[PDB]
C-alpha cells in the first residue's frame, strides 16, 4: 500500500522505546508493498511464531523483545536488500537520478537551455508546460539515449505564474513496490537541488557564448574592462567546484551501498548523501548561499550587457560596468568567505582566490 | 565541440599524418575504419560515424607540390580517410600569392569540410611556421578563416622557428605568420623548435633525426589537449568552454604546454604539479609570471589528493602571478583512455598563459631589425615586392606584436587599464 498510517505515541505504549517502533515500521510497509500485485515470504511463520513466543511471556522485559525485533530484522533487511539491488536494479535508479536530478548527464541538458530562455519569463496558466517537456524530449531524441527518457515529464514552476531557469522542477515516478528506498519527500528536495544546478548551468553556458567575443572582436571603457574575461574565470572555478561536490558524493554512496548487506543501512547511506548535497551544494542558509545567490544575478545582468553590443562601442555601457565591478568586487570578497563546511570540496578552494589578494583590499 | 583538422605544411603534414595514425592506435579502429571486437564512448569529436561504423576522420590536406601524399598512397591510411579531401612554395609572399588564385576551391574545400561535420564550432590547424609550403598560405588561409567565419574558432597547435641563430627568411615569414595569428585566429598554442629538439636529445640520444620525433611529441600534446573531448568527462567538453578559462588576457592567447611524462616509459599529483610548473618540463622556451594557470591530471588519480595538491600549490607561492584580477591556477581532472596501447596511464598536462613568452618574441623582434639592417637577407623577392611596395607590412607586424610585449608587461602589472 504505502498509503500506511505511521505508527505513533498516542496509540504507542510509552514505556516501549521509538526505534524498535522505526523498525517494525520497516518491516511492515515492506510487507505492505508486497501483498498487492500478485495478480519474505518464506519466514514469516518464523516471524508468527517469534511474536507468539513474546505474547507467550507473562513479565515481558524491553532488552528481550528489542533482541527479538533486531533478529526479525537483521533477516528483513537482507532479504529487501538482495532483491531491490539485484531484481530491480537500484544502482540503475540511483544512476538515473544522478544524470537528471543531479545532473550527472549535464549535456543533455545544456542543450535543452541552448534552445530555451523563454521561460526566463512567467507562465500562464494552460501551455508552457507542454513545451518544455516537448523541446527537452526531442532534444534528448537527437542523439545519447534515444530508445528511452520519453519518461521524465518536464515541469517547470509550472504551477502557473511566479521565472522557472532557477526554479524547474521534475517529476519521475519509480517503482514503488520494487523501491521503497525513494519517498515524495526525497524526489521532492532532489527536485530543489535540480533547480539551483539548473540556474548555475545557464548562467556559464551564455557566459561561454560570449567568449565568442573572442571569435569576432579601443581601451579604456570601450571593452568592458574584457570583463567577461575577469568574470567568466571565477564562475567557471565555482562550477567546478559544483562538479567535485557531486562527484565526491556520488562515488561515496555507490561504495557505500556495495559494501554493505542491510537495506536500513542503504537508507542511512542515502539520507546522509542528499543531506550532505543539500549542505555542501548550500542549499543550507549560510552567507556562503547569499554569496551564490549575488553571483547568480551578477552574470546574469552581465550577460544581458554583454549580448547586445556585438564588437567594442560604448552604447553608454559605462552606467551598467560601474555596477558591474562594485558588486565584482563585493562578491569577490564573499567567495573568499565561501572559499574554505570543513568539506573537501568546499575546503578546495580558499587559496584559490586567496593569494594576491586583489579581492582581499580590493 | 566538433574540430577538423586542417594540416598545412610539411611538418604540419607529418603532425597531422601521425596524429591520425595515434588517434587510430587510441581508439579501438581498423585501418579501414571499422569497429574492433576490444572497442558507449564518444568517437564524433574527429570522426564521422560513417557506412559500416567507419569512423572517417575528417581532415584537410593542403599543400604545395607536393610530397607526403605518395608516403599517404602507399599506406593503409589511404583506406582509412580520403573520400575525396586531400587537395594538391618556399616563402610567404610566394605562398601568399600562390594561395590568392586559388582561394576559390580551397573555400569550396572548407565549406564542404563544414558542410560534412555534424556540429561546427572550431577549425583546428595542424600547422607549422615556415615549414616551406605552410607560410603565407598558412596565413591567408587564417584570413579566409577570419573574414568567412568570425562566429566559429580558429585552433592553431603550431611550432614556432627558432634555431638559435640556419635559414635567413623565416623571421620575416614568422613575423608576418604572427600578426595573422594575432589578428584573424582565436587561440594559439605555441611550441618551438629548439624546446623540442632540446628536450629529445635530454630524453633520448638522437641529433639529426628531429622531425619524426617532433611528430610524436606534437602528436601526443594534441591528444593530451583534446583527451577530454573525445573521451567523455564532464568539464567544458566544447572547445569553447574549455578556451574559455585557459585566455586570461584577451589579446595574450600564447599558452604554454607542458607534459610530466617527457618518454612515456608512483607519483602523486603534487609532484607532477611541482614538476609541470618547472620550465624545464615544458617544451616552451626580469620579471615573468604567469596570468593563469589550469593544469588538467588524467591516469590513476584520487580526487582528495587533487584537493591537497591545489592546497599546498597555492599556498606555498609556486604558482607565481601578480594579475590586474583575481585569476589563478586552476586544477581539473580527466579520464584516461580505455584501451591505450600506451602504459604507464598516468600523465598531466598544463595550459597557462606566461609573459615569458615574451622574451621568446623579442627575439624574433631583434632578428627582423637585424635583417632588416644588414639588408641581405630580407633577399629582394619579387613576390615580396608586389605584395607590399612601400614593406611596411612588417613594421605594421612589428608593431602589432611590440603591442603584444607591452601587453605581456601591463598584465604583470596590477593594473590593465593602461598598456602601451
Amino acid at each position: 500500500s504505502l498509503k500506511q498510517f505511521s505508527l505513533r505515541v498516542e496509540i504507542l505504549p510509552s514505556y516501549i522505546p521509538v526505534r524498535v517502533a522505526e523498525k517494525i515500521l520497516f518491516v511492515g510497509e515492506s510487507v505492505q508493498m508486497f501483498e498487492n500485485q500478485n495478480v519474505l515470504k518464506n519466514q514469516e511463520d518464523t516471524f508468527a511464531a517469534e511474536l507468539h513466543r513474546l505474547k507467550q511471556q507473562p513479565l515481558f522485559s524491553l532488552v528481550d523483545f528489542e533482541q527479538v525485533v533486531d533478529r526479525i530484522r537483521s533477516t528483513v533487511a537482507e532479504h529487501l536488500w538482495k532483491l531491490m539491488v539485484e531484481e530491480s536494479d537500484l544502482l540503475g535508479q540511483l544512476k538515473i537520478i544522478k544524470d537528471f536530478y543531479l545532473l550527472g548527464r549535464g549535456e543533455l541538458f545544456q542543450a535543452f537551455i541552448d534552445t530555451a530562455q523563454h521561460m526566463l519569463k512567467t507562465p500562464p496558466t494552460a501551455v508552457t508546460e507542454h513545451d518544455v517537456n516537448v523541446a527537452f524530449q526531442q532534444s534528448a531524441h537527437k542523439v545519447l539515449l534515444d530508445d528511452d527518457n520519453l519518461l521524465p515529464l518536464l515541469h517547470l514552476t509550472i504551477e502557473y505564474h511566479g521565472s522557472g531557469w532557477a526554479a524547474l522542477g521534475l517529476s519521475y515516478k519509480v517503482q514503488w513496490p520494487l523501491h521503497i528506498l525513494f519517498t515524495p519527500a526525497v524526489l521532492e528536495k532532489y527536485n530543489v537541488v535540480f533547480k539551483y544546478l539548473l540556474s548555475v548551468r545557464r548562467v556559464q553556458a551564455e557566459l561561454q557564448h560570449c567568449w565568442a567575443l573572442q571569435m569576432q572582436r579601443q581601451t579604456d571603457a570601450i571593452k568592458w574592462r574584457l570583463r567577461n574575461h575577469m568574470a567568466f574565470l571565477v564562475d567557471n572555478l565555482q562550477y567546478y567546484l559544483q562538479v567535485d561536490v557531486l562527484e565526491s558524493q556520488f562515488s561515496q554512496l555507490l561504495h557505500q551501498i556495495n559494501s554493505t548487506r542491510d537495506f536500513e543501512s542503504i537508507r542511512l547511506a542515502h539520507d546522509h548523501f542528499l543531506s550532505n548535497l543539500l549542505a555542501q551544494s548550500f542549499i543550507l542558509l549560510k552567507p556562503v548561499f547569499h554569496c551564490l545567490n549575488e553571483i547568480l544575478d551578477l552574470c546574469h545582468s552581465f550577460c544581458s550587457l554583454v549580448s547586445q553590443n556585438l564588437g567594442p562601442l560604448d552604447e553608454r555601457g559605462a552606467a551598467q560596468l560601474s555596477i558591474l565591478v562594485k558588486g565584482f568586487s563585493r562578491q569577490s570578497s564573499l567567495l573568499f568567505k565561501i572559499l574554505s563546511h570543513q568539506i573537501n570540496s568546499d575546503l578546495a578552494q580558499l587559496l584559490l582566490r586567496l593569494d594576491y589578494n586583489k579581492y582581499y583590499t580590493q | 565541440r566538433e574540430i577538423i583538422t586542417l594540416q598545412l605544411g610539411q611538418c604540419g603534414n607529418q603532425i597531422g599524418f601521425e596524429f591520425w595514425k595515434q588517434l587510430c592506435a587510441e581508439h579501438g579502429i581498423s585501418p579501414e575504419g571499422i569497429v574492433e571486437e576490444f572497442a558507449t564512448d564518444r568517437k564524433d569529436v574527429f570522426f564521422y560515424q560513417a557506412d559500416d561504423e567507419h569512423y572517417i576522420p575528417r581532415a584537410v590536406l593542403l599543400d604545395l607540390e607536393p610530397r607526403v601524399i605518395h608516403s599517404i598512397l602507399n599506406s593503409p591510411y589511404a583506406k582509412l580517410y580520403n573520400p575525396e579531401n586531400i587537395y594538391l612554395g618556399n616563402n610567404w609572399a610566394s605562398g601568399f600569392s600562390q594561395g590568392e588564385k586559388i582561394h576559390e576551391d580551397i573555400f569550396d574545400i572548407i565549406d564542404r569540410e563544414a558542410d560534412g561535420s555534424d556540429s561546427l564550432e572550431g577549425f583546428v590547424l595542424c600547422h607549422s611556421i615556415a615549414g616551406g609550403t605552410g607560410s603565407g598560405l598558412g596565413s591567408y588561409l587564417l584570413e579566409r578563416l577570419n573574414d568567412r567565419y568570425p562566429k566559429k574558432l580558429v585552433q592553431t597547435y603550431s611550432v614556432f622557428p627558432n634555431q638559435d641563430e640556419d635559414v635567413v627568411v623565416q623571421p620575416y615569414n614568422s613575423l608576418l605568420t604572427l600578426k595573422r595569428l594575432t589578428q584573424n585566429a582565436d587561440c594559439v598554442v605555441v611550441l618551438d623548435n629548439t624546446a623540442l629538439n632540446r628536450i629529445a636529445t635530454d630524453r633520448l640520444h638522437i641529433q639529426n633525426p628531429s622531425f619524426s620525433q617532433i611528430n610524436q611529441l606534437v602528436s601526443t600534446i594534441m591528444s593530451a589537449s583534446t583527451t577530454t573531448l573525445r573521451y567523455p568527462g564532464y568539464m567544458n567538453n566544447d572547445l569553447i568552454g574549455l578556451i574559455a578559462s585557459l585566455i586570461p588576457t584577451p589579446r595574450l592567447h600564447f599558452l604554454m604546454t607542458g607534459y610530466t611524462p617527457l618518454t612515456t616509459d608512483k607519483t602523486t599529483v603534487l609532484d607532477v604539479m611541482r614538476r609541470l610548473l618547472q620550465p624545464k618540463n615544458v617544451m616552451v622556451s626580469t620579471n615573468h609570471c604567469y596570468i593563469a594557470i589550469l593544469n588538467i591530471i588524467q591516469g590513476e588519480v584520487d580526487p582528495t589528493q587533487v584537493h591537497k595538491s591545489l592546497q599546498r600549490i597555492r599556498e606555498r607561492k609556486l604558482a607565481n602571478f601578480i594579475p590586474w584580477g583575481p585569476a589563478s591556477i586552476q586544477v581539473a581532472l580527466s579520464r584516461k583512455s580505455p584501451y591505450l596501447p600506451s602504459a604507464h596511464r598516468v600523465s598531466g598536462l598544463m595550459m597557462a598563459n606566461h609573459t615569458s613568452i615574451s622574451s621568446l618574441f623579442e627575439r624574433t623582434c631583434r632578428q627582423y631589425d637585424k635583417l632588416r639592417k644588414r639588408e641581405a637577407f630580407l633577399e629582394q623577392f619579387r613576390k615580396e615586392d608586389m605584395f607590399k611596395d612601400n614593406f611596411d607590412e612588417m613594421d605594421t607586424s612589428r608593431e602589432i606584436v611590440q603591442q603584444l610585449i607591452d601587453e605581456y608587461h601591463a598584465a604583470t602589472r596590477p593594473d590593465y587599464i593602461s598598456w602601451g
